[PDB]
């Protein structure tokens, strides 16, 4: 039985050391001793740590921490480091994407008056949108162009409530 | 060197430092002690008040030179101000009372 | 940035009487606030005496007031400082009335310590860690009634090396009553950021920006309090936000108090950077350096 | 690429804050569209003259609205943001859409 | 027109605006095809009880300057006469004597 852990890399890197520790892997074929290695990405959380599937021997422990750039297990102690949980994964299996699901297909940020522009034309603005078309994802955001609250079609995403 | 009134720093209120800069001279802690150590009372007043630190002081003080009054309203010292932001973005509450 | 640390609304507008982005160009209404602009409206100095504050996720002690020597909380809790520490670096747990249990307030519980009490006393038992744990103690500490306690401890004893531990606590504990200081506010939770004037951007001959030591203090603060406050959104699981709370308390008592704690932390190139006591301290703070003496006008060399 | 609806009841004054509008984009970014005349809206009133009763006599009445699309074919980093400072003349509702 | 008319007209107004959203949903309750006759009838006679001058078909455009019931315009809210006085003012913009 194989149960997690959590690394701490050197944070912009994670992808490097995740590929390196699959290669250590397979070069010191423990590999009866890993799983996996998670990464998880929302269209990215968390920011600068790698899970792991893996046992605990010292052995294991001293390869996951030979791999380069990884500073090492984050736990109670440093002799015996910590697993996570496992009443929390059930959960998380039924829902593993809450930071962009489809339960609002429509507002991503309070409409109001009260939103900047800076995916669209006008970039490093702000106006104030009175009507907008979520349906067909639009916004009247009327700018402030010429001395005038003028409109115009933003995208949800090019704005930033 | 020679300096009447140049530029002033932007942090704490004080003139520039050096030559090439055009600045003034340090007026250090142990010429405060000798004029501690006469009577002088008025002259280290405005040796760190009016002539150093204190913005409307100096104006004050300008205006009055060129008028010909030979007056100080004396006021507080800017970087006092400084010390007071300083201690006081810590978690520490210093205040002036009464 | 609106609004960042070096904010509009929050202090004030860069140019004297003027929306920095675009109204009131003139002297005639000074304070009008637009929409458009999300800025005050008086004179450049304005922004040298405001000072903004940092809404810290995760409460974290003061340094000053944990590695003075003595220690404000070490001798107020009585509770040695090596231990103080462990707890304050999510490194040890810490009981807070307990109940109907087998262990004292003032002592410490470990991994295993607490994994066997949490399968033992599952019910009535309190054993947080870090600073709100040390938060706690600090504001359900009677302090009156230790005084009482110390006074009769102190009459009560010949112990010579007691006698003077124990009128060394009692004078601080006494002294904080007479006050209006209250033992919860060591801990820091409102963290204050100095004046931007105060801790000033100016570039150097180029292109480019020298900016301040202070602001990358602040920044990092800050750039953590937001990734503490997104995990507590996301309830990522414990060891996560550990290692979350214990690099915002890290990052914070190196803003105050820098290198204080292991070794200080350097941005270009080894060089440690400076810090707000470090503004204080020293041949070059502002007691020997701009208040004791000063640079002068109308002088010559 | 940006269009822009330039609507105003005066016609001069339309095609005063036009060329304005192409002026502003030309200085910043590069390969202004043009401004293309769409049709005026002659929107048309007959309203009866007399307070009381006389029904052959009418005013007829109209409001003609001019239309005027600029595009901008390269939107850069100054050019957009621009629009906000360069002021064009009253009585003029534009209506600026990236895309 | 009187003062009283106005002053009718005005509260149907202010009826209408507060009794839309109660009032559309029944109307939507009795539309329903997919629904139950019991239930259409409630809505029917719901419908019935909520005050009259709610309805917007009751109340009438008149001039907001003089009240005039009859020869008005909607782009102007104004009646007739009191618009060609505007137009020869200058007061209504863009409007100016048309000939073809
Ligand atoms: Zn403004």
């Amino acid at each position: 039985k194989k149960r997690w852990y959590v690394v701490q890399a050197f944070s912009g890197f994670e992808g490097r050391v995740a590929t390196s520790l699959r290669e250590h892997i397979k070069l010191h074929n423990m590999e009866d001793l890993f799983g996996e290695v998670m990464v998880p990405t929302e269209e990215k959380f968390f920011p600068g740590y790698v899970l792991v599937q893996m046992v605990m021997n010292d052995a294991s422990w001293h390869l996951v921490r030979s791999v380069p750039r990884v500073m090492g297990f984050i736990g109670g102690t440093s002799d015996r480091p910590a697993p996570i949980s496992d009443k929390e994964v059930d959960a998380i299996m039924n829902r593993l994407q809450q930071v962009g699901d489809k339960p609002r297909p429509k507002t991503l940020f309070e409409p109001g008056e009260m939103v900047r522009v800076n995916d669209g034309p006008f970039a490093d603005f702000n106006g104030v949108v009175e009507e907008v078309d979520y349906e067909k994802s639009r916004l009247k955001v009327s700018v402030s162009i010429f001395g005038r609250a003028t409109p115009v079609e933003l995208d949800f995403s090019q704005v930033e409530k | 060197h020679a300096r009447s009134t140049g530029s002033y720093s932007l942090v704490t209120q004080q003139p520039l430092g050096g030559k090439a800069q055009f600045g003034g001279q340090r007026f250090g802690e142990m010429e405060v002690w000798a004029l501690e150590a006469y009577g002088a009372a008025y002259t280290l007043q405005e040796m760190l008040t009016v002539k150093s630190d204190d913005v409307n002081g100096r104006t004050k003080m300008y205006k009055n030179i060129v008028d010909g009054n030979h007056q100080m309203e004396p006021g507080m010292p800017e970087s006092f101000n400084v010390l007071l932001k300083e201690i006081r973005s810590l978690g520490i509450n210093i205040e002036l009372e009464d | 940035e609106r609004d960042g640390l070096f904010c509009a609304r929050i202090f004030g507008p860069v140019k004297d009487y003027e929306c920095l982005c675009g109204k009131y160009k003139r002297l005639k209404h000074r304070g009008v606030i637009c929409e458009k602009c999300g800025v005050e409206v008086t004179q450049t100095k304005v922004r040298r005496e405001r000072m903004g504050h940092i809404e810290l996720a995760s409460p974290t002690a003061h340094i000053w007031f944990l590695k003075s020597l003595p220690s404000r909380i070490g001798l107020l809790l009585d509770m040695p400082l090596r231990d103080i520490e462990r707890v304050l670096y999510f490194e040890s747990y810490v009981v807070i009335e307990g109940g109907m249990t087998n262990l004292e307030r003032q002592q410490i519980l470990t991994e295993e310590q607490y994994l066997d009490a949490l399968e033992e006393f599952g019910d009535e038992f309190d054993a947080k860690m870090g600073a709100e744990a040390i938060q706690a103690l600090l504001k359900s500490m009677d302090l009156e009634q230790e005084c009482e306690q110390l006074r009769e401890e102190l009459n009560e004893t010949n112990s010579e090396t007691k006698r003077k531990k124990l009128t060394k606590r009692i004078k601080l504990l006494e002294a904080f009553v007479q006050s209006g200081n209250k033992p919860e506010w060591m801990i820091l939770t409102v963290l204050p950021v100095l004046p931007p004037d105060l801790r000033p951007l100016v570039p150097l001959d180029g292109g480019r920006f020298a900016t301040s030591d202070l602001n990358d203090l602040y920044r990092r603060v800050i750039n953590r309090n937001n990734r503490l406050k997104r995990l507590l959104d996301l309830a990522a699981p414990d060891i996560i936000v550990r290692n979350e709370k214990r690099m915002l308390q890290e990052a914070v008592d190196a803003l105050l108090d820098n290198g204080r704690r292991g070794r200080a932390i350097t941005g270009s190139n080894k060089r440690p950077l400076k810090s707000l006591a470090d503004m204080i301290k020293g041949k070059q703070g502002r007691f020997r350096q701009n208040l004791l003496g000063k640079r002068v006008d109308y002088s010559g060399r | 690429r940006i269009r822009i609806r330039l609507k105003a009841f005066d016609h001069r004054l339309i095609d005063q804050a036009t060329a304005e509008i192409v002026e502003t984009a030309k200085r910043t970014g590069a390969q202004v569209r043009g401004p293309i005349p769409l049709p005026t809206r002659k929107e048309r009133f007959t309203v009866l003259i007399s307070p009381h009763v006389n029904k052959d006599a009418r005013d007829q009445y109209e409001i003609r609205t001019h239309l005027r699309l600029v595009d901008i074919v390269e939107p850069t980093e100054k050019t957009v943001d621009a629009l906000m400072r360069l002021d064009l003349a009253a009585g003029v509702d534009v209506q600026i859409s990236l895309g | 027109a009187k003062q009283s008319m106005k002053a009718r007209e005005v509260k149907r107004v202010a009826l209408a605006d507060k009794y839309f959203a109660k009032r559309a949903e029944l109307k939507a309750i009795i539309s329903d095809v997919n629904a139950s006759d019991e239930d259409r009838w409630n809505a029917v006679l719901k419908l019935q009880t909520l005050p009259r001058d709610s309805s917007p078909s009751r109340q009438r455009n008149r001039c907001r300057q003089t009240g005039r019931p009859h020869g008005f315009l909607r782009k102007f809210g104004l009646s007739r006469i009191k618009v060609r006085e505007a137009a020869m003012r200058g007061e209504i913009p863009g409007l100016k004597k048309a000939s073809w």
